[PDB]
């Protein structure tokens, strides 16, 4: 639906899918490899 | 003097203090065409009579105020108020309108006063006018 | 054959006003100019009388909203009953509920978080909860994690049937404006369809299911031994051999010889020694009762057979002599305006959610709730909280209605009338009482402060000098004491033991020991009196001024929101009745701040504790609240250091996360001051210096940035402070009730 | 019926009708207070105000001023009240020098410098006489 | 009391004078617009400094000014 | 109150004085001339 | 120490036929609106009542009558 | 902060329990606990129900702070057209009261003007600021050492 795809592309939607998939990124870099200080 | 006929009113305690009786007081008064209710502005609803009504108040600004609701806030408008200073030794001085029409329309004899020839940004500088007492707008 | 009028599909569902934000308002319509279109898009959305003005619109946008807001509590309670039934040890606190700490919140180890995974006892990790859901569980007749889950997909049904609901009350069938002003209907069935019908259905299930259930655990049967609910149903006989009065049957119902059931509809009063909690008997005689009551009262107003009062006669026959017109016009007020029903309902309810938090703890329902300090503690802050944000918004919205909803023509000297001709003097009347509540409430506490200072504490107001006994207070606590004996012949023991009585004990923390008046106690509830009735004249000061001032003649002109009328007149900052809500607002923390002090010191000075097997009772604080509670200093020292110890001290254990949210509290709080302190101009020019650097690198925004508002600045402000403070609150109040028990 | 209406009969003014604000008794008993009685001196208005205002005052010391317990309780009262009496002279003559060095009418007697200033004077002697018959009567023996 | 003072880049367009609620303003005849009027201030004496005729003006920055100075009771909207 | 310091009795008359009468004075003399009317 | 009540017989059911026909009594006299909503087969042997009234004269009855009944087995 | 810092660490040199600071200055908790909450002990009890010691004075000027600095936030935070309102209304109680109008007023009361608010604000914050700490670390010190 063209309205149902202009709700979707406005500021606060855009910004919390960005905001969620960046923490995505970031919790599963630490899940996976955790308490990195420094690169050795 | 002036005409009488206050509108019915219960009265209350947002009205007229020592100042009125001391300094001045203001009086407005219009004709309606019909007995009807306004909103007074000192809290309360008072009941204005169908002819001539006079009112006092405290305040020029309460006075306009009024005249404003009069104007606007009823279908068959009032063009005809008209407010009065009423100094304390009974001297009356007629304020508003000041030649019977209205500030907000152009009307011939009127004198132009407060008007500057030049624009805001071309006032002097505030230093090359120190110690004469005057900002730069009262030269 | 009903009352029903209502209009078909007169909004159509579509999906493109989606795509078009800010729809509702003529000006936001025209998309965004400076960044200040965006704040006035998220707060102009919800207020649909200035959108339109036909109040039939209106109605149909409340009546959905309201919908929408059914549909969201239900998806919270849903949350709630799954996140117990699956992520708690319910089934493990059930055997043990005196060993075992409740808990339903489990955190994934991710950056170390899963230290907060804390042991609760019986081999379970997670987060300690103090909402109290447990004992409420218990309390219906909940044995096994699978009711908990079914009762959490009936939850999610409930909550789309809501929003399907709204849907079609409003897209496709919206009820006439005819229909909303059914007032004398609408009470009826809400009286007795809602709180009667309701009422009834729970004494049912108390008596039918939760009662039998509740017996049985108390008499030490293992939680997976006792049958299911409708068993009781099936096999009539087991529930007439642990009632035998069901042996009975329904006749002595409808032959009114209804004692025979007094074996299981009693009027014991006080507390189970078992649980700690009120009969399960006793609430269900209240709620039969209640459910009569309400069931009677709802056939009072006449709807269609001319049976009844109707509002509007009763409302223009009270009239006397002082009152002129009398209470004539009101019903036109109240079946008109929208915004005079949400005040009044405010008020309403503030005040019952405050009298749910003071009855609730004096006389704990749920089994094992007094025992535990923490849920008390964390109920009686959280609905007092509550109650005094209902109250503010009560003034709130009664102040929009002055300036909105108020006709002069249709107000001719009735009460509303002359509550505006004399508000002169309420208002100074009440800044009187203020100021001499004040002066004398407060000046008694720097005065013992000062005694105590210069060693002289022989002139203090204290137990052991000059004293402030609360004669009446004790005298009603007397007699609400005897009222077993006497005054009220049937019952067995007092209302609460909070009045006097026996220490009610269960293991071996006191669950509920007289609490004692003296003069500190005289001190904090006068203190009370001066913060509540300076609230008052805030909020009232705001309702009656809205139209119009000495001041400013003509208020109403300028709306109900607007930061001032200029510099003239000396200054006119401050002057609209949002700025008395916003005024009002700090005064309502303060007041409710001071509260929940007195409670908690309180409680945990002279009720909360341990017994020993003799029979002596050791409070938590060692009653130290009787002679340190009456200066400042005590405030400071005993209760604000003293008891923080074991909220700094939190770091390392499971209740780390309470120490971060203290601090977290203590930032926000200043953080708020940059906007209560200052003014848009500063920000606006700072904010031009910043356009030209993004300008200089042709990085400016389309969207030219603005400074918050004035009002938005205070909004703001006053927001971010509230949460500071009540987040600090929280915090302090929950890692210090964790750590006695 | 309507024991509300307007004050004194003009609405306009800022005030209204009470059981209280125009009542035949309240304008009974304020009219014959001695700052509002008819017929009578500034001088001995302000004594007999003056008697009654340091009676009353003797009373908070002698209770619960720091003197109480002692013996010198009655005397702690007697000198606070003298204190105060003696201040409240001070501020009358002050507001009295401060408010009528303008223009001088006789409309009122009681609103004029010299009239004003009589007030003050009978107000401390009145004040004085009514401290100290306060302390006799309630200072045992000492005769 | 407060000083008004109108410059010379007015529009005649009367907004200042209907803004203002204590009737300070006025419109009188011009030639330098095309509405051929301005605004002029002959009751400034009466003039609260409101700023509301400032914030009616739809110049660039303000044709009219308004200069806070000595209060006195009319300046001062005191009813008292 | 009492001390050891020589001319002990001193501060029990210069106390009272610069605590009660000369702030009473020194108030009294300003708010006559304050509210001296005339001559601006 | 529970009040003590009264298991049905005759005269429980006159007085609760007594409260209600008081509570008729009552409503022939206090009701504003009688002839309202829908009537009743023969009126003339209810007063002119409609069905509305006489329900609410019933229930009115049978409260008054529960209420006599339970006071009057407490004696 | 200057202040704070300074002090912190001269309190660890002087006790010679420079790990303290060394340790518990690198997180806010540090600061809040050993600083502000543990120094705090010896102030706060100057005096006490079961009697008072030479910090007695400390303690009151303390709280003294503690107070004009949250009483400067009335003119901080609320604003004039409220107060003016306020005083209008205590004006016309005057007015009416019998035996109070004969003293009246030579100058019209009103509320402190906008620019006097923030001074006056920033006054009583400024003091209580000022004296809250002064009285702090004499306190602490001199109890600690002195
Ligand atoms: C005419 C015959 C008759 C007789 C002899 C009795 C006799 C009795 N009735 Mg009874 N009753 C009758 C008719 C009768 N009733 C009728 C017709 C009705 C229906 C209207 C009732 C409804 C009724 C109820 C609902 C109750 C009784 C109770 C009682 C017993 C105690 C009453 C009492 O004074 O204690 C009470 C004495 C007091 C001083 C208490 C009054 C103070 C209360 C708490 C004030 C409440 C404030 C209130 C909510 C605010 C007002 C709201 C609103 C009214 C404006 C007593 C045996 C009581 C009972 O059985 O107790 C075991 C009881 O609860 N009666
Ligand atoms: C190495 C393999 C691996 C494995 C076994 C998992 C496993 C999991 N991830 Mg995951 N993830 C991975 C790599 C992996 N992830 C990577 C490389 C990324 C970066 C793109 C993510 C980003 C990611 C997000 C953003 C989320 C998960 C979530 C989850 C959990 C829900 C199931 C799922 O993946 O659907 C859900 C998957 C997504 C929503 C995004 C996946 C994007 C893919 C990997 C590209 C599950 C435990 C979800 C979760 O735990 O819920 C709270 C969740 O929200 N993961
Ligand atoms: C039996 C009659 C009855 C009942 C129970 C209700 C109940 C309610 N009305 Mg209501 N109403 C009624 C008749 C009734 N009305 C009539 C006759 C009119 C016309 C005058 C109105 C007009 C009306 C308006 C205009 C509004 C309400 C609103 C509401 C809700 C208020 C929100 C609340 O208190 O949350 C309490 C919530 C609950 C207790 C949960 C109940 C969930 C559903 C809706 C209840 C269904 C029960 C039903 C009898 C089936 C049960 C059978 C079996 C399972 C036992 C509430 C659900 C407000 C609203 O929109 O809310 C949605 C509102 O603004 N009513
Ligand atoms: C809406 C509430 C509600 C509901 C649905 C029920 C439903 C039931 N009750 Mg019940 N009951 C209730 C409230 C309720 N009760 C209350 C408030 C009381 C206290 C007065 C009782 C006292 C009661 C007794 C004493 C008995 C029942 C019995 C019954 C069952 C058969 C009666 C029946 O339905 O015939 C129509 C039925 C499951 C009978 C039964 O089967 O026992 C389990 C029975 O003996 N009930
Ligand atoms: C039954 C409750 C109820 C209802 C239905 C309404 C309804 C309305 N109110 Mg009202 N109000 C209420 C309670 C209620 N109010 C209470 C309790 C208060 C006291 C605080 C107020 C104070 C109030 C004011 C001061 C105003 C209204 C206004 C309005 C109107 C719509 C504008 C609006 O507020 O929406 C938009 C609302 C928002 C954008 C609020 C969102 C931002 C909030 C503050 C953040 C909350 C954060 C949360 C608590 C925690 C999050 C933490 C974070 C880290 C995530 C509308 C008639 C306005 C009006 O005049 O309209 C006519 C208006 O100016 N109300
Ligand atoms: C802090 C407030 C306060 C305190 C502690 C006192 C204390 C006292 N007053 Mg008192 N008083 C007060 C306020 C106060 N007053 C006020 C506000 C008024 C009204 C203006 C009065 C008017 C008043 C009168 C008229 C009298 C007292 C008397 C007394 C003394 C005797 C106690 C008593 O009541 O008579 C108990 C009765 C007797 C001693 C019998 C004597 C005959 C006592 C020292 C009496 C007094 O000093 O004479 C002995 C007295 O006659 N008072
Ligand atoms: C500015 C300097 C200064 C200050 C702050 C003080 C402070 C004090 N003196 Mg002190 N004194 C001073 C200079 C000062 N003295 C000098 C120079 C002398 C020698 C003449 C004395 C002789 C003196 C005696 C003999 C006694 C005190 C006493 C006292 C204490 C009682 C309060 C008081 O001042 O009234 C009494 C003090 C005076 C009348 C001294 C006169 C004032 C001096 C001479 C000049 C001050 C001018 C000052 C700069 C004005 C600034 C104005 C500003 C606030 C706007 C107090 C701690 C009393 C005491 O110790 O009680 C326990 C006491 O008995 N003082
Ligand atoms: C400026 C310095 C100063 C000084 C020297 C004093 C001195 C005194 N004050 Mg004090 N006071 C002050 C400022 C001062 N005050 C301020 C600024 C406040 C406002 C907070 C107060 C508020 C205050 C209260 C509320 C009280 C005192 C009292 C007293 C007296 C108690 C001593 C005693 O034993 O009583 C007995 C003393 C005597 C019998 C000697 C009397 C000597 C003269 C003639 C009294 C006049 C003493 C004379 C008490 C009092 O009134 O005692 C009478 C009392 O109750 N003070
Ligand atoms: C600690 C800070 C503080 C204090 C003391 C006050 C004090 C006051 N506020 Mg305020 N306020 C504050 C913070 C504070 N506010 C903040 C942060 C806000 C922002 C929301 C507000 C917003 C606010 C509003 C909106 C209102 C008030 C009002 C009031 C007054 C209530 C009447 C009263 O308590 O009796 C009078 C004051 C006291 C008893 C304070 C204690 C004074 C001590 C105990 C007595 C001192 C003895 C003596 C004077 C010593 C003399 C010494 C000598 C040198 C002169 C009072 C003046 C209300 C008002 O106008 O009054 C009704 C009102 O409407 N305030
Ligand atoms: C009992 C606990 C201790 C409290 C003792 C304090 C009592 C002090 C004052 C007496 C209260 C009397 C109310 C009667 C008053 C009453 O009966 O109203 C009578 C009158 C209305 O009488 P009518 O019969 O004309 O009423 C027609 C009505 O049906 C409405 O039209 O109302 C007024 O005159 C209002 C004026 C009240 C103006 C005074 C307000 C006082 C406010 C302060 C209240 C202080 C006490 C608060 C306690 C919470």
């Amino acid at each position: 639906m063209d309205g149902l795809k202009s709700f979707l592309s406005t500021a606060p939607v855009m910004i919390m899918a960005l905001l969620t998939f960046t923490a995505g990124i970031l919790i599963e870099f630490n899940r996976f490899y955790p308490d990195l200080l420094f690169h050795p | 003097e002036l005409s009488g006929q206050p509108p019915k009113f219960g009265g209350s305690t947002g009205g007229l203090l020592s100042k009125a009786n001391r300094e001045e007081k203001y009086a407005i008064t219009w004709t309606s065409a019909s007995e009807q209710v306004f909103e007074m502005p000192t809290g309360g609803a008072a009941i204005m009579n169908e002819g001539e009504n006079l009112l006092y108040l405290a305040r020029k600004e309460q006075c306009l105020a009024l005249g404003t609701q009069l104007r606007t806030k009823f279908k068959p408008k009032i063009q005809d108020y008209k407010i009065y200073r009423v100094y304390p030794s009974g001297e009356v001085q007629y304020l508003h309108p000041a030649d019977g029409v209205f500030p907000e329309k152009v009307n011939e004899g009127r004198e132009a006063q407060g008007t500057k020839t030049r624009r805001i940004g071309q006032n002097p500088e505030p230093v090359t006018i120190k110690f004469s007492g005057k900002a730069p707008y009262e030269v | 054959k009903a009352k029903v009028s209502v209009d078909n599909n007169p909004v159509p569902t579509s999906f493109e006003k989606w795509g078009k934000p800010g729809h509702f308002d003529r000006t936001l319509a025209r998309g965004p100019k400076t960044t200040t279109w965006i704040w006035n898009l998220h707060a102009n959305a919800h207020d649909f009388d200035s959108q339109t003005s036909d109040l039939e619109d209106v109605s149909r946008k409340i009546f959905s909203a309201h919908f929408g807001h059914l549909a969201v509590v239900f998806v919270w309670l849903s949350g709630m009953y799954f996140h117990g039934a699956k992520f708690s040890n319910y089934e493990g606190w059930l055997a043990d509920p005196t060993h075992i700490k409740p808990s339903a919140q489990v955190v994934w180890p991710i950056v170390g978080q899963g230290i907060l995974n804390g042991d609760v006892g019986g081999g379970f990790h997670g987060i300690q909860i103090t909402s109290g859901l447990f004992y409420l569980w218990r309390a219906s007749g909940f044995t096994d994690s699978y009711q908990l889950y079914c009762t959490a997909i009936g939850g999610l049904v409930m909550a789309a049937l809501m929003l399907f609901a709204g849907w079609f009350h409003y897209h496709v069938k919206a009820p006439k404006l005819e229909w909303f002003q059914n007032v004398e209907s609408m009470m009826n069935h809400h009286l007795a369809g809602l709180l009667g019908l309701g009422s009834l259905g729970w004494a049912g299930h108390q008596i039918h299911v939760s009662m039998p259930i509740n017996k049985l655990l108390d008499a030490g049967v293992a939680p997976k031994d006792i049958p299911l609910p409708h068993e009781f149903i099936l096999e009539p006989s087991k529930m007439a051999e642990l009632y035998p009065s069901f042996a009975q049957g329904l006749t002595p119902f409808f032959t009114l010889n209804w004692g025979v059931y007094s074996d299981f509809l009693t009027f014991k009063g006080g507390l189970n020694p078992v649980t700690g909690g009120l009969w399960l008997s006793d609430t269900a005689h209240h709620h039969l009762a209640i459910a009569v009551l309400f069931i009677i009262a709802g056939h009072m107003y006449r709807t269609n057979w001319g049976i009844g009062h109707s509002m509007k006669e009763i409302l223009e026959a009270h009239k006397g002599p002082f009152t002129g017109e009398g209470h004539k016009g009101l019903y036109e007020i109240l079946t008109t305006s929208w915004h005079a029903q949400l005040a009044i309902n405010l008020a309403l309810l503030g005040s019952l959610t405050i009298i749910v938090a003071q009855h609730m703890y004096a006389m704990p329902p749920y089994p094992y709730q007094a025992i535990d300090y923490a849920t008390q503690l964390s109920l009686f802050t959280h609905h007092m909280w509550i109650g005094g944000f209902l109250i503010v918004g009560a003034g709130a919205h009664g102040a929009i209605f002055m300036v909105r909803d108020y006709d002069p023509a249709k107000n001719v000297n009735n009460l509303l009338d002359r509550m505006l001709r004399h508000r002169d003097a309420i208002i100074s009347h009440l800044n009187w009482v203020c100021i001499f509540l004040g002066f004398h409430s407060f000046g008694l506490y720097i005065h013992n402060d000062t005694m105590r200072a210069l060693g002289r504490p022989q002139d203090m107001f204290s137990d052991t000098a000059i004293q402030l006994q609360p004669i009446f207070a004790q005298w009603v606590q007397h007699l609400h004491t005897l009222a077993p004996g006497a005054t009220a012949p049937n019952a067995l023991a007092t209302a609460s033991y909070a009045f006097g009585g026996e220490t009610i004990a269960v293991a071996g923390k006191v669950a509920m020991m007289p609490i004692t008046l003296g003069t500190a106690d005289f001190m904090v509830h006068h203190i009370h009196a001066f913060t509540i009735h300076v609230t008052a004249l805030i909020l009232l000061k705001g309702v009656l001024y809205a139209r119009s001032s000495r001041l400013v003649p003509d208020k109403a002109n300028l709306g109900f929101r607007f930061p001032c009328d200029g510099p003239g007149r000396g200054g006119t900052c401050q002057v609209s009745g949002w700025d008395h809500v916003f005024l009002g607002l700090f005064w309502m923390y303060n007041s409710l701040s001071i509260v929940i002090f007195h409670f908690s010191w309180k409680m945990q000075s002279d009720v909360w504790g341990t017994v020993s097997p003799d029979g002596s009772v050791t409070h938590v604080t060692l009653g130290n609240f009787a002679q340190s509670a009456i200066t400042i200093n005590g405030w400071l020292r005993d209760f604000l250091w003293a008891q923080a110890a074991n909220v700094i001290n939190s770091y390392g254990s499971a209740l780390s996360a309470y120490g971060i949210m203290f601090l977290a509290g203590h930032f926000v709080f200043a953080f708020s001051l940059m906007f209560l302190f200052s003014g848009r101009g500063y920000w606006q020019e700072l904010i031009e210096s910043i356009v030209w650097a993004h300008n200089k690198l042709n990085v400016a925004p389309a969207i030219q940035p603005r400074a918050l508002s004035i009002i938005q600045g205070r909004a703001v402000g006053v927001a971010h402070y509230l949460l500071g403070g009540i987040v600090t609150t929280w915090a302090f109040f929950l890692a210090r009730s964790l750590s006695i028990g | 019926n309507q024991v509300v209406q307007a004050y004194n009969g003009d609405p306009f003014v800022g005030h209204l009708s009470t059981p209280i604000s125009d009542s035949a008794f309240t304008r009974t008993f304020i009219g014959n207070l001695p700052a509002y009685r008819k017929g009578l001196s500034p001088i001995l208005r302000g004594l007999e105000v003056g008697m009654a205002h340091g009676y009353f005052l003797i009373g908070p010391w002698t209770l619960l001023g720091p003197l109480r317990d002692s013996e010198y309780q009655y005397i702690g009262g007697l000198i606070g009240a003298l204190a105060l009496i003696l201040v409240a002279t001070a501020a009358l003559s002050s507001y009295g020098l401060v408010t009528f060095q303008g223009e001088q009418g006789s409309g009122d007697t009681l609103q004029t410098a010299d009239g004003w200033s009589q007030f003050a004077a009978g107000f401390f002697v009145g004040g004085m006489g009514g401290a100290f018959v306060a302390y006799f009567l309630l200072e045992n023996l000492s005769v | 009391s407060h000083s008004v003072k109108i410059y010379d880049t007015c529009i005649g367009c009367t907004q200042c004078v209907r803004a203002c609620p204590l009737d300070v303003l006025e419109m009188v005849p011009w030639d330098g617009c095309k509405a051929a009027q301005i605004a002029s201030s002959p009751r400034t004496e009466d003039c609260v400094g409101c700023k509301r005729c400032e914030t009616a003006c739809p110049t660039d920055f303000l044709s009219i000014r308004v200069y806070l100075g000595a209060e006195t009771t009319r300046s001062m909207g005191l009813a008292y | 109150m009492d001390g050891s310091y020589a001319a002990s009795y001193l501060p029990w008359i210069l106390i009272p004085m610069v605590g009660w009468l000369f702030p009473a004075v020194t108030m009294g003399l300003l708010f006559i001339h304050i509210e001296s009317e005339g001559e601006g | 120490a529970v009040p003590a009540t009264l298991s049905w017989s005759p005269k429980v059911a006159g007085v609760m036929i007594a409260c209600n026909i008081l509570a008729i009594a009552f409503g022939k006299l206090t009701i504003k609106q009688q002839n309202v909503g829908t009537p009743m087969p023969s009126s003339n042997f209810f007063g002119g009542f409609g069905l509305g009234a006489v329900l609410g004269t019933a229930s009115f009855g049978h409260i008054l009558g529960a209420g006599v009944i339970l006071g009057l087995a407490n004696m | 902060w200057l202040t704070f810092y300074w002090h912190w660490k001269h309190l660890g040199v002087w006790s010679g329990n420079v790990a303290q600071f060394n340790e518990n200055s690198t997180y806010l908790m540090g600061w809040f606990r050993d600083y502000l909450w543990a120094n705090s002990a010896q102030l706060i009890n100057g005096y006490n129900p079961y009697g008072v010691n030479n910090l007695s004075v400390w303690a009151w000027m303390f709280l003294f702070g503690h107070l004009v600095w949250a009483t400067g936030f009335m003119f901080l935070i609320s604003w004039r057209g409220y107060w003016q309102e306020l005083i209008e209304t205590i004006v016309w109680a005057h007015e009416r009261t019998p035996l109070a109008n004969l003293v009246r007023w030579k100058d019209k009361p009103v509320a402190l003007s906008i620019v006097q608010a923030r001074l006056v604000g920033l006054a009583h914050f400024t003091v209580g600021y000022v004296l809250t700490y002064a009285a702090f670390l004499i306190a602490s010190t001199a109890g600690k050492f002195g």
